[PDB]
């Protein structure tokens, strides 16, 4: 599974936004990264970013990102209904509510098609 | 009023011209043959004439020409024009006054009939392949500042450096200094001199089965 | 300075027979090794098609029951040189009844090679390797179109002779058994020249002082193929 | 697609605003592009095929079968837009003479050695 | 190269303009007379 | 922009339907266009550049907004640069618009000089496609792997860490389709196509050869994704001409990084090529174009006779048969001359005998010599 | 130093004039010879009888021995010259040597003649190649080819001339490693090769057969057409 | 057969039509005419100008400067009269316009103005006020590399001695002048690179340019060879002046065989002009006046062809030989090329090296690439030893490529 | 030249005047015609007449004019000749005495040409590449066709050949009448006898 940062390949460009002015988990680019992880790693049933750091990455997003980022997992787990459906449970009972909304949509989006 | 100095490349031709500029205190005109070529048809004659006029105005003046064969080739058309202008601003219709020319080249066979006339370049100074003692003197001159070893057999170096030119001997000294650096030695020695000689020398081609 | 050997260049080199060395280069390679046990020659056929009879290409020949030959260059001129070497051996033996020294065979072939501008055609565009035995020692020799010849212990001629010669130089020493020298030659020819060994495009010929029979290697390469 | 595309008409409010999740509508269109060949048991059967663009050439109001500028690829192979594949050898017969998606093959009995 | 021939034409024309009365004379000096165009060499 | 390609060619109502579809769409264009602010920006800039504006050449840039400009009278002026001019679009030799009164730089003009290479930029590849060529499949895959795939999908090579191949030679008897294949690959990937015919780079002027090849590579790299074709490379391939060879070889292998421009070179006498120009480092792909075989010949006959009206009696196999005696260009010649022969006897529907005598006459005109 | 001659070498060592002789041979018509299990067969094509021409006079197949035969392809004047030399050599060898002629000896003689003709100034080389088939390989059939470079080789089956590139591959396509049983089968294969004629008609192919013990045998057009019919019947099996 | 009478073509193009002919050709003419109507209706396409992003530019400062400053003309200065040195007076040359006698402004100073010096001048008084840099020929100044290639010395394989000896001359004195000066030695100033094509000479030049840190100028044979006489010599003059402007500089000539050809005369004058250019160069490298801190690199495939004066030490002090790589060098370059790829870990490269004949490094990169295409055509994401052996076979047999002249 | 004029009328006029048939037939139009015959046999006259009637522009460049004294000029001049050909659009290109460059080339010695062949192969590429063959045709004339080579004659290249034999009795009559039409003849003139008394006239 590819990494959104690696798709951006910030490791090679001249990162002209860096040092002091990059040390924040700001909402917008985090939502972009979650969408990229969902799209690029869609249907492959696995991820390295939002599987090991599943809860942790969610904790650093905010507001509508939770409804988005969690649902992102559903695209990775496409048509393995018993795959995603065993993976969304940890978020089906999440303390967070917006990520619960994202997970409750990911459950359905896994069954799409 | 004309001195054509010549020899194989590697002798002291340009060095001797530079020394003459250094010591004679004259208003010295240094230049190379291609400088007078130029693009437009009538220009080359104009530079030649204007350089001679400037030499006239600076009266105690010396004109040095380097690489005659660039324009001095025997019979393009403009290079011919430039060298004709040089010929007649130097030999015909009241030359001399106090302008002296010095000429340097490696291909005297190329120039033949036009410039080499006794009237134009009165002296023809051959620069020979430097002699054994001459080669030793050249290496000593170039190695003065080298802080060489107190025992360096310059005679043996000259013996091994047959066919070597003065520039090649200077390269031998420089290469000996480089090899002394690669050893980290604070003063270069004789063995560095054979190593430099091996560096400067040719490749000896290869054994040719033709003759065996 | 292009018409023939009768013209001298400013450097003295005749600008006709350097092209004869280059004609040596265009030919397929040949390898020769001189050992105390025996003298061996290896040769590549450069076989155009299997429909060819591989033995029809006479790039490995038997000069006499005590001397074999390989060569590189032009095949017709090589065959003419081989024919002369054979008739020279025949005549000298029939007259004097003493064995022809291999060096003498090289001398005779070289003396023929000196017949393009030395009497009254063109240099023989082929270089030869001889491997023979005699009453005083087993020898290997090489000669070229120029008519010069030399005693070699391990020589390579023809196309890509440089790499094969370098490998042969690196593997050779004065105390090799003929088996180890042969095997080194085969593995070298396999790695650098074309491919794995096979009877269709490679040939071997060995000579021993006490063996005037079966001067070649034939229909027994099998034991090599599995154990190479 | 159509939901996402009509939504994007007010991108500041819909997508850049409150409703990023709307993008997930394209998962309703989620379909992979490939060829996978099976035998009649429906187990995978890797088969050499001829892949390339589609033109009619010598087909004028007739046969359009022309895989032009083709490569030889052993199945499975991905099929970008405009790509077509044809059985490289007639040793098989396809169940359906439209080689897109999952297809099944059978041994040709009419073909003889 | 072109202007050389154009001015040579002017040379021929102008010195063909010498009227018999004129007290003007011509001397040309050269070191390679062969290169000279035969145009001048004519009577 | 251009029209779509209608791909029935027989006169059928499918062709019609495609046509009136196109007419519908263009008529909507007409409708829409017939059924019919920034004055602040204009009033500042297009009034600062008070009409008229002269056209000159930029020589050097000295300060952030100060540059030297020459004009057609040849004079040189140190002038200022107004802020709206794109500095990155300015370089020595660039054509620049200037205020008439104060010669101030007021913008870059898109280049309209270097006429000859501007003409050889052609870009007029769309007359053919991989469709138009049949049977050259091995060659097609080879050139696709060498030049077409790195342009369309350099991702494979970058992911593999591979620097893509950087030179292709096509060779074979003439009329085998080398030029056609080059034009076809230029059509498949719409990268800019550059063609220059062999001897035409040989020039009387001493500099013009290497200079011409230098400017051609300069324009090629300027267009960035580009393919340059040198047909009959033999004319140069087999001191001055050798110096043009050295220039081309160094433009291929030498200093700097070339980037994306691909090189196709077609020869009829490949064995006469000098070793230097066939660089193993650069030219790793040599593609032979053999004389077409039975299958390829059949494909070429179908391709060329496809657009012609044919009778029933034509048995293509007797035309295909015998041996590999001829190439695709000869096949086109047979098709054309059979068309003329059918025309003389007043057939608009060519028959088998037409092709038979056509191939016979072509083989007569093919080669010559006393027995 | 380019070629310009016969006895000088290019700087890379190649003699260009022998290559030019090879090209002159390449201009000639097809000639495909084979040797079978016991018999040797030959078929020449492109007769092209020009109506007023009578084909027999040209003699595209010539026999110069008690038993050996084939012409030499290229320029037919050199072919007739070498024909006369082969007649003289075979008769002289049979008269002078204790035992009769063998195919290897005559092949070597022709190769040496070509070489000695090439190896001199002012002597134009014979630009003709040939395919020699003989009987006395100790009572076995065998085939040789002769190349204007003064060179000779021993083929199981070879082709020279206009179809040299093609028919050879055809041979490489189907020269059966099984020795051809019923050498009539090898003759049918030769007829199939002759179907690749310059005119490809097959109605004017001149064929010779010699069973390594027999004398020269000549195949008439009708009986050769019989083998052509058998080959066509074999070809029609693809249905 | 009689020629096509007008009735014959009429019936030919009438009887043979389908029942569609009229409609579809008429519709095609409507295609063309409607296209032309669309083109005339939309008008011509706006060619536009520069005009950087709108928020970036203008300000009233633009118009204020336009109406306040002066569009200075450019003039060659000459012959400072200096009649009394209280007001010196100067001569200026406005190209193809005129020649004037002028004075300085209230801003500039006499020390700021020299002879020549390419000064600027006002448009009506022609008073001199700006110090301008000299005219460097554009086709000479674009020759400066301005961008380092992505190659380091570690990418060069096998030639340890060659890279060491070349860095001794082109890199060490610039990096560590102290070693030479405190030992009191003058380092070499000219290095020639020679060897067979494709051995890595231009690669070594790229590595040097990447590690130079000083002003690096590439030079190609075609650049020097102009058409007009003396012009190439002129460009080399300007190039050496440019090199003198930089605090030290590196000059690289690629394939100096293009110009350095040995002088010959009997060929009806020969090329001559190329000889004149290389003669101006041979003077610039070492003639009158010291060259300066200019270290120079030449690489050529024909070392013997260059004129002996160019081979001469003092201008070409150190000559380096790039021979065909040895077995160890072949292994090293195979490693270097295989670094970038996605391959098997267990590729026994020294095997591939000993399969290689006397192959140049260009051949090594070629076979590595051919393995890359083998892997890609197989669609595998890992190149295997089988791919490398097919690549070796392909490259070697391709280079090897009737031939009955053999044995 | 009625037979010759009818053949050339077909080959040249029929494509330019009636392209549709070739579009209807699908075959590309023939590119050019070669003319051969003894000098003075109205070859240039006939080509000029065809240029006039088909309303296409006439451009003439002789093969002797092609040679030039410098390499790289014949190629340039031929390519730009076809540049004028394309920019004039419907036109015919004449190469009178193309055999001057379509001739035997020096096969080694104290010198060589190497540029006649180069101009030949440049023209050969230009007409082989059918460069914008829309209403553009080429025509060449050769004296004694035997000296010409088949390089330009190879099938996909120039397609048709025309022979211009010396005028016969009737042709001599026609030429006499045509040229003497302006002349002031006198009663008693019998041009038939003059035509008979001139066997093998060259026109
Ligand atoms: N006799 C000598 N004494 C001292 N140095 C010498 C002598 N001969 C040559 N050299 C050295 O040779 C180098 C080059 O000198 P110079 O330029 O005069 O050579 P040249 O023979 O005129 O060469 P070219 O004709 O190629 O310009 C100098 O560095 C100089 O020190
Ligand atoms: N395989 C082919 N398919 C279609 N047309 C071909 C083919 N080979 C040759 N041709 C015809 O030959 C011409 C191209 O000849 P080509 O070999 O490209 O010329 P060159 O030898 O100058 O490269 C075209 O007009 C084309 O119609
Ligand atoms: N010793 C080597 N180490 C690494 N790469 C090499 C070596 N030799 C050659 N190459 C590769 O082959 C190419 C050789 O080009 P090069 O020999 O520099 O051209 P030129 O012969 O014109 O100087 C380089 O691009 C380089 O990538
Ligand atoms: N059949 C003819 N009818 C009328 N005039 C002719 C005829 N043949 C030759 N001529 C005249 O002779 C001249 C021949 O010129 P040209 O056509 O250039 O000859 P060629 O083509 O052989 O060089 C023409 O000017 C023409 O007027
Ligand atoms: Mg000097
Ligand atoms: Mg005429």
């Amino acid at each position: 599974p590819k990494v959104p940062d690696d798709i951006y390949k910030t490791h090679l460009e001249n990162n002209r936004f860096g040092g002091s002015g990059s040390q924040v988990d700001s909402a917008r680019m985090n939502l972009a990264s979650s969408f990229v992880n969902g799209f690029v790693n869609a249907a492959f049933g696995q991820d390295k970013l939002l599987t090991d750091d599943g809860n942790k990455w969610l904790y650093k997003n905010k507001d509508h990102g939770m409804l988005s980022a969690a649902a992102s997992l559903g695209m990775i787990l496409l048509w393995d209904v018993d795959g995603g459906l065993t993976q969304i449970d940890k978020y089906l009972y999440s303390s967070e509510d917006y990520i619960k909304s994202g997970a409750l949509l990911a459950c359905g989006i896994v069954n799409s098609g | 009023k004309g001195v054509l100095m010549y020899g194989p490349p590697g002798t002291g031709k340009t060095l001797l011209a530079r020394a003459c500029a250094a010591q004679t205190k004259a208003t010295f005109l240094k230049l190379a043959g291609p400088q007078l070529v130029q693009m437009f048809i009538g220009d080359g004659a104009k530079l030649v004439r204007d350089a001679f006029a400037l030499a006239k105005e600076k009266a105690p003046s010396i004109i040095f020409i380097d690489e005659l064969d660039a324009i001095g080739t025997k019979r393009d058309r403009e290079v011919q024009r430039t060298m004709l202008e040089l010929l007649n601003q130097l030999d015909g219709f009241q030359p001399n006054t106090q302008v002296k020319v010095i000429a340097a080249t490696n291909r005297v066979d190329i120039l033949d009939p036009a410039l080499l006339r006794s009237g134009r370049l009165d002296r023809k100074i051959e620069f020979p392949m430097p002699n054994e003692e001459a080669r030793a003197r050249i290496m000593q001159i170039h190695s003065r500042k080298m802080n060489v070893s107190p025992d360096v057999n310059y005679e043996e170096l000259a013996r091994c450096t047959d066919d070597f030119n003065g520039a090649q001997c200077k390269a031998v000294c420089v290469e000996a200094g480089m090899i002394a650096l690669r050893r980290g030695a604070t003063e270069l020695t004789h063995e560095d001199y054979m190593e430099g000689i091996l560096e400067v020398q040719a490749k000896k081609k290869a054994n040719l089965q033709y003759y065996a | 300075y292009d018409r023939g050997v009768n013209t001298f260049s400013p450097e003295g080199r005749l600008f006709q027979v350097e092209y004869a060395i280059e004609a040596i280069k265009l030919g397929s390679t040949a390898i020769g090794i001189q050992t105390s046990e025996g003298v061996c020659l290896a040769v590549e056929k450069r076989i155009t098609s299997p429909l060819m009879e591989p033995s029809s290409i006479e790039k490995i020949v038997e000069i006499d029951a005590h001397i074999g030959c390989a060569m590189s260059g032009l095949i017709a001129d090589a065959k003419t040189l081989i024919d002369k070497a054979r008739v020279e051996t025949q005549n000298h033996w029939f007259t004097y009844n003493e064995t022809m020294t291999v060096e003498s065979v090289t001398q005779a072939v070289s003396n023929l090679a000196l017949q393009f501008g030395e009497e009254d055609s063109r240099p023989f565009g082929v270089a030869l390797l001889f491997g023979g035995v005699d009453e005083k020692g087993p020898q290997l020799f090489h000669m070229d179109p120029s008519g010069t010849f030399v005693q070699c212990d391990a020589r390579a001629i023809g196309s890509a002779s440089e790499g094969a010669q370098s490998s042969l130089q690196e593997v050779y020493h004065k105390s090799m058994t003929l088996k180890e020298a042969i095997k080194s030659s085969l593995i070298i020819l396999k790695q650098v020249m074309e491919e794995k060994l096979n009877a269709t495009n490679i040939e071997l010929a060995t000579v021993q002082p006490g063996q005037n029979f079966h001067m070649f290697t034939k229909e027994e390469l099998e034991e090599v193929i599995k154990d190479i | 697609l159509l939901t996402v595309l009509v939504s994007f008409l007010d991108v500041r409010n819909i997508i850049l605003g409150k409703s990023h999740y709307v993008l997930y509508g394209l998962v309703a269109a989620m379909q992979p592009r490939m060829l996978v060949t099976f035998d009649e048991e429906l187990r995978p059967l890797p088969v050499s095929v001829r892949v390339g663009q589609a033109v009619d050439v010598v087909g004028q109001a007739g046969k359009p079968k022309t895989i032009t500028g083709f490569q030889t690829h052993t199945t499975p192979v991905l099929l970008a837009h405009g790509e077509r594949a044809e059985l490289a050898t007639e040793e098989f017969l396809p169940v359906t003479p439209i080689l897109e998606g999952f297809v099944i093959l059978r041994k040709n009995p009419n073909y003889d050695l | 190269d072109r202007e050389i021939q154009r001015t040579l034409m002017e040379l021929l024309n102008q010195m063909d303009g010498f009227d018999t009365l004129h007290r003007v004379k011509m001397i040309m000096a050269t070191n390679r007379p062969d290169t000279l165009d035969p145009a001048l060499l004519r009577p | 922009s251009k029209l779509p390609l209608v791909t029935p060619h027989t006169q059928c109502r499918l062709k019609l339907l495609k046509l009136e579809r196109i007419k519908d769409y263009l008529l909507m264009e007409e409708e829409f266009i017939r059924n019919q602010k920034q004055e602040e920006e204009r009033s500042k800039v297009d009034d600062l550049r008070g009409t008229p504006m002269s056209v000159g050449t930029l020589e050097e840039i000295i300060d952030d907004n100060h540059a030297i400009v020459s004009t057609s009278v040849g004079s040189e002026h140190y002038v200022s640069i107004l802020s709206f001019v794109d500095k990155d679009l300015l370089e020595p030799g660039c054509s620049v618009l200037l205020n008439h009164k104060v010669h101030a730089v007021i913008g870059v003009l898109m280049d309209d000089t270097d006429p000859l290479v501007t003409v050889m930029k052609v870009e007029k590849a769309p007359q053919e496609t991989y469709a138009d060529i049949g049977g050259l499949d091995n060659q097609i895959q080879e050139i696709k792997e060498s030049v077409e795939l790195p342009l369309t999908h350099p991702e494979y090579y970058e992911e593999m860490g591979i620097k893509p191949p950087k030179g292709v030679i096509l060779y074979g008897p003439p009329g085998t389709g080398k030029t056609l294949l080059a034009k076809a690959v230029a059509n498949q990937t719409s990268a800019t196509f550059l063609r220059v015919v062999g001897s035409e780079l040989i020039q009387k002027y001493l500099g013009d050869g290497p200079k011409l090849v230098r400017e051609l590579f300069r324009v090629a790299e300027e267009h960035a994704p580009s393919i340059v074709f040198i047909d009959e490379i033999d004319a140069i391939g087999t001191r001055e001409i050798q110096r043009t060879m050295l220039e081309l070889l160094n433009q291929l292998d030498g200093f700097d990084s070339r980037g994306d421009v691909k090189v196709i070179m077609a020869t009829n006498r490949i064995e006469t090529l000098d070793p230097a120009l066939i660089r193993p480092g650069r030219i790793d792909r040599k593609i032979e174009f053999p004389l077409p075989d039975e299958k390829t010949k059949k494909r070429i006959f179908q391709i060329h006779t496809s657009r012609m009206t044919l009778a029933d009696d034509v048995t293509l196999d007797d035309l295909i048969m015998a041996k590999d005696d001829l190439s695709g260009a000869d096949i086109k010649a047979i098709c054309t001359e059979a068309g003329l022969m059918a025309l003389r006897e007043r057939r608009m529907k060519v028959t088998n005998e037409d092709f038979k005598k056509s191939k016979e006459n072509v083989l007569y005109k093919k080669q010559e010599g006393t027995p | 130093s380019y070629d310009r001659a016969i006895t000088v070498f290019s700087p890379d060592g190649h003699l260009f004039q022998v290559e030019y002789a090879q090209e002159a041979v390449k201009k000639g018509s097809t000639a495909v010879g084979v040797r079978g299990r016991d018999i040797v067969v030959l078929g020449v094509e492109k007769k092209s009888v020009a109506k007023l021409q009578d084909e027999r006079t040209v003699r595209k197949i010539c026999a110069l021995d008690d038993n050996v035969c084939m012409a030499f392809a290229g320029l037919t004047a050199d072919a007739r010259i070498v024909i006369n030399r082969a007649r003289v050599e075979c008769q002289s060898h049979r008269l002078t040597v204790e035992d009769p002629v063998t195919v290897e000896y005559i092949t070597r003689y022709i190769a040496s003649l070509k070489q000695r003709y090439t190896q001199s100034n002012g002597r134009r080389p014979f630009g003709i190649s040939a395919l020699i088939v003989g009987f006395d390989f100790d009572g076995t059939p065998r085939l040789y080819q002769t190349d204007p470079s003064g060179t000779y080789h021993a083929w199981k089956a070879n082709a020279i001339g206009r179809g040299a590139k093609s028919v050879r591959e055809f041979l490489e396509k189907n020269y059966t490693d099984e020795a051809i049983e019923t050498d009539d089968l090898t003759i049918k294969l030769v007829i199939k090769a002759l179907l690749e004629v310059v005119q490809s008609g097959g109605k004017n192919i001149e064929l010779a057969v010699m069973r390594r013990d027999q004398s020269l045998k000549i195949l008439n057009p009708e009986e050769i057409e019989k083998y052509v019919a058998e080959i066509e019947k074999e070809k029609e099996e693809n249905e | 057969i009689r020629a096509l009478d007008e009735g014959d073509i009429a019936l030919l193009k009438t009887y043979g039509q389908s029942t569609y002919s009229r409609q579809i050709k008429q519709v095609e003419d409507d295609i063309q005419q409607l296209l032309k109507k669309i083109n005339e209706l939309t008008g011509i396409k706006e060619s536009d100008t520069g005009l950087a992003p709108p928020a970036l530019w203008d300000l009233a400062a633009d118009k204020q400067t336009l109406q306040s400053e002066q569009p200075l003309q450019v003039a060659r200065c000459t012959k400072i009269i200096n009649a009394d040195s209280e007001d010196p007076k100067y001569i200026i040359n406005v190209k193809q316009f005129a020649k004037f006698v002028v004075d300085l402004s209230d801003q500039v100073a006499p020390t700021d103005i020299e002879e020549g010096m390419r000064v600027g001048v006002d448009r009506n008084k022609y008073q001199i006020h700006i110090p301008l840099p000299p005219k460097i020929d554009p086709t000479v100044t674009m020759m400066q590399v301005e961008e380092k290639p992505d190659v380091t010395y570690s990418d060069v394989g096998g030639c340890k001695e060659q890279i060491e000896k070349l860095r001794e001359v082109v890199e060490t004195p610039l990096l560590h002048p102290e070693r030479f000066v405190n030992l009191g030695i003058e380092p070499p100033k000219g290095v020639l690179l020679f060897g067979p094509p494709g051995t890595g000479k231009t690669l070594c030049a790229r590595a040097v340019a990447n590690r130079t840190d000083a002003c690096f100028i590439r030079v190609i044979g075609s650049e020097l060879v102009q058409k007009y006489v003396g012009e190439g010599a002129r460009m080399v003059r300007e190039l050496f002046e440019m090199a003198r402007t930089k605090k030290a500089c590196l000059i690289f000539f690629d394939e100096i065989d293009a110009i350095g050809g040995a002088r010959f005369d009997d060929g009806a004058g020969g090329d001559n002009e190329v000889q004149r250019t290389m003669l101006e160069l041979i003077n610039q490298l070492d003639g009158f006046d010291p060259r300066g801190n200019i270290k120079v690199l030449m690489a050529t495939n024909r070392p013997d062809t260059l004129d002996p004066a160019l081979m001469r030490p003092g201008r070409l002090d150190r000559k380096i030989e790039f021979s065909l790589p040895d077995l160890e060098g072949r292994t090293h370059i195979f490693k270097i090329h295989a670094r970038s790829m996605s391959v098997e870990r267990d590729i026994r490269f020294e095997l591939l090296a000993r399969l290689c004949p006397n192959s140049t490094g260009a051949e090594i990169r070629s076979v590595c690439t051919e393995a890359g295409m083998f892997a890609i055509r197989a669609r595998r994401k890992i190149a295997t030893e089988k791919d490398f052996l097919e690549a070796v076979n392909k490259v070697i047999k391709s280079y090897a490529k009737r031939y009955m002249t053999y044995n | 030249l009625d037979k010759q004029i009818k053949e050339i009328k077909e080959v040249i006029e029929l494509p330019v005047k009636h392209p549709e048939l070739f579009e209807a037939l699908g075959i590309a139009q023939p590119k050019g015609v070669l003319l051969y015959g003894p000098p003075g046999t109205g070859k240039t006259l006939l080509a000029r007449a065809v240029a006039h009637h088909t309303d296409c522009t006439f451009i003439r460049v002789s093969g002797s004019e092609l040679v030039q004294k410098f390499i790289g000029e014949g190629a340039r001049m031929v390519r730009e000749l076809f540049v004028m050909a394309r920019e004039h659009a419907p036109s015919i290109i004449f190469m009178d005495e193309i055999d001057s460059i379509g001739s035997s080339r020096l096969e080694g010695g104290s010198g060589g040409d190497s540029e006649v062949q180069r101009t030949m192969l440049e023209l050969l590429n230009q007409l082989d590449g059918f460069e914008a063959t829309k209403n553009i045709k080429v025509i060449m004339a050769t004296n004694r066709i035997d000296i010409l080579d088949s390089a330009l004659l190879r099938p996909g290249r120039i397609d048709r050949k025309i022979e211009f034999p010396p005028p016969n009795e009737e042709a001599r009559l026609d030429i006499l009448k045509i040229h003497s039409r302006k002349m002031n003849l006198t009663r008693g003139i019998n041009l038939r006898k003059i035509a008979e008394l001139m066997p093998g006239a060259s026109g």
